Parts: C-alpha cells; structure tokens; sequence
C-alpha cells in the first residue's frame, strides 16, 4: 500500500 | 499483540546411514516475533557452518526459518538443536532421533 | 496447474538501535525466488532459484528499486501504527505484509491477495472479490478510508490482473523443469517396538513437491484417530517436503494398519503397510  | 512459542523439529534431509554424508535440519515454526537464536549441537558443542533460509510466514502469520549443515552421522556422535526465544524461558534443545 | 506468484516481507522496528529491519521473499507456488533484506551494506533484492538468474541487470535494479521504496512506505507504517494503537516510543514491532496472483488452470487470474498484519494480528485485507477492503478494528478501520480515498483497490487489481500473471507466466516458463514437475513422495514405512506387546508404525513421505500432501493411517478401513502421531509437512532443504503420520498397534496386529497417502506427484492415492 502507499500508507497505513 | 500475540506472541508465539517456537515449534522444533530436528531432522536429516535423506534417511540417514552412518559414513554417508547429509544435512542436519533444524526447522523452527509458528513463532512470533521473529528474533530467535537457533543452534545445532554436536556432542553438545554448537556447530559452525550453519546456514539458514531467509525469514517467511505461514498463514495465521507466525515465522518459520530451516537451519541446516552438512554432516555425516556415525555410530558415536549424538545431535541436537538448540533454541533461545522471548517466549521461552531459558533455551529449549531437541535431540536429533534417527526414526524420526 | 494452479499456480501462484506471492511476496511476503517483515519489517521490524528497533527503536532506539536505528533503521528497522526489512525482508521481504518472493514465491512461485512453494518455491522461493526472490528476496531482499534491508541489512546489508547496499542491500538489493537477489535471485534466491536458478531460473531467475537469467533476468537482465534492468529487472534487478527496478525489483531492488520497488524494494527499497516498500522499506520507506513500511518505516512510515511502523511510526503511523504505533500511534494508531497509543504504544511506547520504546518496543520493537513488526509489520508484515502478504500479496499475489494465483493463475487458474483456465489461464486467468482465479484469485487475488493483499494482507497485512500487526504485531501478528490480522489488520486490513482485500476483499477476495478485489473490489473492497476488510478492516480489523478501528486503526485498520482509518487505513481503509485512506485506501478507499486512493482507490488503492481498483490500482492494485489492475496489478493483479495483468503484470501479476505476466510475470508469474514468464516464471512458470522459464522454471518449468522444476516448476511444473510434481516430485511424488518416496514412500515407506518403519517398525518401533514400544514394549513386550505394542510397535509404534511410522510412515514416512519424502522428497514430495508441492507442499500439499495428506497422510493418514488407518485400522481395517477405518480412521485412526487414537494412539497417533502426525508431523506438520516441513522443508527438507533442497526444494522439496517431508512428512509422515505414527501410530502404536498391538503387536501381531500390524497387518490390520494402512497408511494412505495422497499427492499430485501420485496418479492414484496410495495405499501402505509395514513390509517386515
Ligand atoms: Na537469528
Ligand atoms: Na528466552
Ligand atoms: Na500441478
Ligand atoms: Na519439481
Ligand atoms: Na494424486
């Protein structure tokens, strides 16, 4: 992903 | 959080015979988290030459690492695999047991 | 066959003692062939099968480049994480991750993973219809409105439904002397005596790949449930599996014992005794  | 004690098993790659070259296992599974200290024995001295396959996961997310060195069993000489985790309490060794 | 490509990485902080520490694995079904860990001098994602060996220097330098950029996204996640839940500055903890393909005998993405895990929790996942996610508790709950805003979803689908199976194609194809060859299990079974009048009977699969196996005893056709003992399938160290399933019989008695053993590398299922 890009950021939790 | 969860934490995870180490199953052992200790174990040759082929069917071991006495004089004949082979590979002494030592597969720890289903822990968590992953720092653990694995070492194999013989006569209850630690074994240089260990290797160990890079760190994975099954699927409930607990960590399992294959220890192994090359080794040719004899009449004489006894194995284990010894291993230190947070879980445990002190380090737990498991004998390497040709029938198993 | 239905066969996959999936990536699996672990990243741990040490807080305190500097940068956390990442590794990531690549897999074609149960075979490793890729990995990357973050603690080497000038760490790149490394050929781990001798059939990706082959790729050219341009395919190494982007893998070591999605790589690296997955280690800086997972620093962020592992400070973002320790707020979400409140936790100490002090502590280490860890991150993983879990994604891929499974290409279907029909030649078309048959399923498709995103998983991610906290501190050996569950914590957010896609959906197994690719379209939504599905969020453990509240943290996860706040990852998932991020994601949705992103449309992280649709990005990552389009992921799964093309390059994924490209690549896992070109792996299949490139491996396929091992890959796409089932190794059955070499077979048989060994006599314990555990007293005057009771054996313990051990059989034994060996040198199988995949990993997927069944082993099973039985006692005049029947389930045995009672006086067992079975192994979990565990790796022998050259890219294939063990296994094997004990059980005490009285002695005399050992002809009434079948071991059953189940596996792709084998036509039909096998049926075994202890041959003295
Ligand atoms: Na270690
Ligand atoms: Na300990
Ligand atoms: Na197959
Ligand atoms: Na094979
Ligand atoms: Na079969």
């Amino acid at each position: 992903g890009g950021g939790i | 959080a969860i934490q995870r004690t180490p199953k052992i098993q200790v174990y040759s790659r082929h069917p071991p015979e006495n004089g004949k070259p082979n590979f002494l296992n030592c597969y720890v599974s289903g822990f968590h988290p992953s720092d653990i200290e694995v070492d194999l024995l013989k006569n209850g001295e630690k074994m240089g030459k260990v290797e160990h396959s890079d760190l994975s996961f099954s699927k409930d997310w607990s960590f399992y690492l294959l220890y192994y060195t090359e080794f040719t069993p004899n009449e004489k000489d006894e194995y284990a695999c010894r291993v230190n985790h947070v879980t445990l309490s002190g380090p737990r060794t498991v004998k390497w047991d040709r029938d198993m | 066959g239905s066969h996959s490509l999936r990536y699996f990485g672990t990243a741990v902080s040490r807080p305190g003692r500097g940068e956390p520490r990442f590794i990531y694995v690549g897999y074609v079904d149960d075979t490793q062939f890729v990995r990357f860990d973050s603690d080497a001098a000038s760490p790149r994602t490394e050929p781990r099968a001798p059939w990706v060996e082959q790729e050219g220097p341009e395919y190494w330098e982007e893998e070591t480049r999605r790589a690296k950029a997955r280690a800086q996204t997972d620093r962020a996640d592992l400070r973002t994480l320790r707020g979400y839940y409140n936790q100490s500055e002090a502590g280490s903890h860890t991150l993983q991750w879990m994604a891929g393909c499974d290409l279907g005998p029909n030649g078309r993405l048959l399923r498709g993973y995103h998983q991610s895990a906290y501190d050996g929790k569950d914590y957010i996942a896609l959906n197994e219809d690719l379209r939504s996610w599905i969020a453990a508790d509240m943290a996860a709950q706040n990852t998932q409105r991020k994601w949705e805003a992103t449309r992280y979803a649709e990005r990552f689908r389009a992921y799964l439904e093309g390059p994924c199976l490209e690549w896992l194609r070109r792996y299949l194809e490139n491996g396929k002397e091992t890959l796409q060859h089932a190794d059955p299990p070499k077979t048989h079974v060994t006599h314990h005596p555990v007293s005057d009048h009771e054996a313990t009977l051990r059989c034994w699969a060996l040198g199988f790949y995949p990993a997927e196996i069944t082993l099973t005893w039985q006692r005049d056709g029947e389930e045995q449930t009672q006086d067992i003992e079975f192994v979990e399938t565990r790796p022998a160290g050259d890219g294939t599996f063990q296994k094997w399933g004990a059980v005490v019989v009285p002695s005399g008695e050992e002809q009434r014992y079948t071991c059953h053993v189940q596996h792709e590398g084998l036509p039909e299922p096998l049926t075994l005794r202890w041959e003295p």
